[PDB]
RNA sequence: GCAAGGCUAAAACUCAAAGGAAUUGACGGGGGCCCGCACAAGCGGCGGAGCAUGUGGAUUAAUUCGAUGCAACGCGAAGAACCUUACCUGGGUUUGACAUGCACAGGACGCGUCUAGAGAUAGGCGUUCCCUUGUGGCCUGUGUGCAGGUGGUGCAUGGCUGUCGUCAGCUCGUGUCGUGAGAUGUUGGGUUAAGUCCCGCAACGAGCGCAACCCUUGUCUCAUGUUGCCAGCACGUAAUGGUGGGGACUCGUGAGAGACUGCCGGGGUCAACUCGGAGGAAGGUGGGGAUGACGUCAAGUCAUCAUGCCCCUUAUGUCCAGGGCUUCACACAUGCUACAAUGGCCGGUACAAAGGGCUGCGAUGCCGCGAGGUUAAGCGAAUCCUUAAAAGCCGGUCUCAGUUCGGAUCGGGGUCUGCAACUCGACCCCGUGAAGUCGGAGUCGCUAGUAAUCGCAGAUCAGCAACGCUGCGGUGAAUACGUUCC
């Protein structure tokens, strides 16, 4: 989203609670998962290039 | 389907009626998966049956549906700029998913109380052959047989 | 588009991951390590031609296997420019690190090699469709490779319509896969926009 | 999600396997012990001596 | 010429085409064939009422913004109290909340205090380590280049995605035919879920296509016995496999067999293939998932990210404190609740899968009707928690009633997270107890473990998801004669 954001997301907060996780390659505080810290489209990405050790795709 | 007949699936007989009607009447009756709550109502139904008359349960059901059985249906055609209904013959199987539909549906709207009393009304009703079941193969029939001009 | 990561769609079967750790707590740290130390090798060192990075993360000490087509600019004056990367490498992960380059054995016959030489062409100003043929032809004459099939769009010489045209050689089976097929993506920087190139290689159903 | 954008309905799913096995009571004879500290597995598998 | 009108017969002005053959594509209420919950037989719903969510319109400080038929409308958004946040009011900062080159110097920095709504501002502190001797890192003030934008242009775009559509066809090489566009192959007859194959054919070959190889499920064999199991035993704590003992068994996870029209009968140009049989877990693809061709919609995304051109740099950059993104005369769309006796309540009671867990699962014990609180063991986990499954069964009550159905609204009282819960959270207790009695024309989904019904788990998250999403399991049906008809 915005560089402003994201420092702002990564600095120390007063009132810690204001505090909140955005992803770890585009920084999008949506859909981010804990597991791995990246957004949700990221993620899909990341997963079809493979750099995820154990994360590939399911069929069942 | 365009791609011929789909067989119809197998039923067991139950050990209380060694029959499959009445494990037909179980699965019309069978509503949101309680198969055990039908056989309960159709026990209780044909109980109360054997309790008012005397005679087998499953003899009675047999004279119901033999008296309930109809003959034609009345499935309707458009050809040009009217529509008419065609009287056709009915299989026997067809025939008895019809009355039994016909019973079924005809017992649960009903002015009394519980299923298992209103079943059993129903199906001696049906026996005597002067129910609702009854009365609705007789309109089907006749309203049927007044198109007997379109036989196409 | 409509298609799929042939390298995610083979992932699990037969192709390996390009980055093998084993963390439960650390996994964001360890993503997040990744994303900027392929950032940066990504930013600077495009010219070197990189095809495969690989990140190896063996108890708290950092292995990087990077394959590059020419060693010598990323060894740089005998040690000097891979020392700068190294040490940039260590300051930016805090832990040691091992930065080893082995080989590339041919940049014709690998995808995001042939893709980047392309992308290299176009943004020097090279005919597509000439650049195009003399990568096809080139990994023809390379001796394993069933089919190269590789993707231009984009403005595609400065045009303002922008438009979408590939061609093919031999077989691409992207429904085959159990197949092979090296895939690779980069963008070529024009004055217009960019564009982007995709390309297969398919060298073989399976060893 | 399949579209990074409004379509909600493409959805591409994946699984993430770990597997767990050799749980062995092998004696701490120190030989063997010292041994085992001394090998190292790739870092695709993870070691746990209990 | 009786007339109708016939014959000869122009011009101004207007436009750059009007036209003749043949090809491809598309269309037809044209012909032939085939197929699809597409029609038909039925199952359960919507549209009627209340609640939740999104949309349009109106209001306002914003109701930031995009999306607009099927293919947008529980969408982006897998979690709006400030934060998110991009909007409104007010106040700050302004070579900047952040990264570098150039001239200068030294602090940068960590704490508490009062000023302030906080942002920001100084009163007190430790200090320049680097030999600011020089080089080396850092920062303040003048700056200078620059940073920045959720400002726009998706009709300049990349990447990704939807749609036709899992539609089965679409093309190429060589040759041949024609001045050419183009045709042939791709036509004809059987055959297939399928351009799947078989026999002829100026056609001969091939690619993207189909199945197949990948994954799950369905039988058995080999291996393995812990945290799982208990066949023959000991042990009977407590009967909660609790312990030794065992690979007898499931089971778990590694490797194979098997199901591939394999074999047979009749048919079929004997070929394709079709129909049925024995053995089998399964029969013709055993069931399902991943798998989306050439391309289309100037489809969506400049707001995942990135990108060419324009726009501002005391501001369209940035921060803080409140408000708003949640409004409300109305309409639409998607889900839940009911309108009851297949039922409600009271007591007892048996059987799951798959998941989650050191900012945690809180076994017991205590307090409280209750949600919840307290001390505390075990548990990086087949040994611990989740863990009680509900539907199912039994006994009593109610006796068709706006009800022992219905839980929307309202008053009072508590719990949990959060600095803060009127806006602006969830849950618990009491009382009050609305519409609604099966829903108009019309309309939606569904062929087997399917629809129908009842519960379980995850992801986002401090709290907000037992009405959304994704998966899991239990019980569990009726119809298909037929392809004329939308
Ligand atoms: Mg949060
Ligand atoms: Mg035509
Ligand atoms: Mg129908
Ligand atoms: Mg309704
Ligand atoms: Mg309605
Ligand atoms: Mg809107
Ligand atoms: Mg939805
Ligand atoms: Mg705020
Ligand atoms: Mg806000
Ligand atoms: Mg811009
Ligand atoms: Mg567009
Ligand atoms: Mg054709
Ligand atoms: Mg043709
Ligand atoms: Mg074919
Ligand atoms: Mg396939
Ligand atoms: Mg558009
Ligand atoms: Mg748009
Ligand atoms: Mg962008
Ligand atoms: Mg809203
Ligand atoms: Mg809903
Ligand atoms: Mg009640
Ligand atoms: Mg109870
Ligand atoms: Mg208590
Ligand atoms: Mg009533
Ligand atoms: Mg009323
Ligand atoms: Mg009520
Ligand atoms: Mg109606
Ligand atoms: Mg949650
Ligand atoms: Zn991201």
């Amino acid at each position: 989203a915005k560089k402003a954001l994201v420092n702002k997301a990564a600095g120390k907060p007063r009132f810690a609670v204001r505090a909140y996780t955005r992803c770890s390659k585009c920084g999008r505080p949506r859909a981010v998962y804990r597991k791995f810290g990246l957004c949700r489209i990221c993620l899909r990405e990341m997963a079809h290039a493979g750099e995820l050790p154990g994360v590939q795709k399911s069929s069942w | 389907p365009r791609k011929g007949p789909a067989p119809k699936r197998p039923l067991v007989n139950d050990p209380v009626y060694g029959s499959q009607l009445v494990t037909q009447l179980v699965n019309k009756v069978l509503l949101k998966g309680k198969k055990s709550l039908a056989e309960r109502i159709v026990y209780g139904a044909l109980e109360q049956a054997r309790d008012k008359t005397g005679t087998d349960p499953v003899i009675t059901l047999k004279r119901a549906l033999d008296n309930v059985k109809p003959a034609l249906e009345v499935r309707s055609r458009r050809v040009g700029g009217a529509t008419y209904q065609v009287p056709v013959e009915v299989r026997p199987d067809r025939s008895t998913t019809l009355a039994l539909r016909w019973l079924v549906g005809y017992s649960r709207q009903r002015r009394e109380k519980t299923m298992i009393e209103r079943l059993a009304n129903e199906i001696l009703d049906a026996s005597n052959g002067l129910g609702a079941s009854v009365k609705r193969r007789e309109d089907t029939h006749k309203m049927a047989e007044a198109n007997r001009a379109f036989a196409h | 588009g409509q298609k799929i990561n042939p390298h995610g769609f083979r992932l699990g079967i037969t192709t390996d991951w390009k980055s093998r750790w084993y963390a439960d707590k650390q996994y964001a740290e360890y993503v997040k390590e990744d994303v900027a130390i392929r950032r940066l090798l990504s930013s600077g060192l495009e010219r070197a031609g990189i095809a495969d990075v690989e990140i190896e993360r063996t108890r708290d000490r950092v292995r990087v296997d990077i394959h590059t087509a020419r060693p010598g600019i990323v060894i740089g004056r005998r040690g000097t420019e891979a020392d700068r990367i190294r040490a940039d490498l260590e300051k930016l992960t805090g832990k040691q690190v091992q930065l080893n380059i082995l080989e590339v054995k041919n940049p014709e016959s690998q995808a995001q090699l042939v893709a980047q030489g392309v992308a290299e062409q176009l943004s020097n100003r090279v005919a597509f469709r000439r650049a195009m043929r003399k990568a096809i032809q080139s990994a023809m004459r390379q001796p394993n490779v069933k089919g190269i099939r590789v993707q231009c769009s984009g403005r595609l010489g400065g045009a303002e319509m922008s438009r979408s045209e590939f061609y093919r050689e031999g077989r691409v089976p992207l429904h085959t896969l159990r197949a092979d097929i090296d895939y690779g993506l980069y963008e070529a920087k024009t004055t217009f926009g960019r564009i982007g190139v995709k390309v297969w290689i398919y060298k073989g159903d399976i060893v | 999600i399949r579209s990074p954008h409004k379509y909600k309905d493409s959805r591409e799913h994946f699984e993430m396997r770990t597997h767990k096995r050799l749980i062995d009571i092998i004696d701490p004879t120190p030989k063997t012990v010292d041994a085992l500290m001394r090998i190292d597995l790739p870092a695709s598998v993870d070691v746990n001596i209990q």
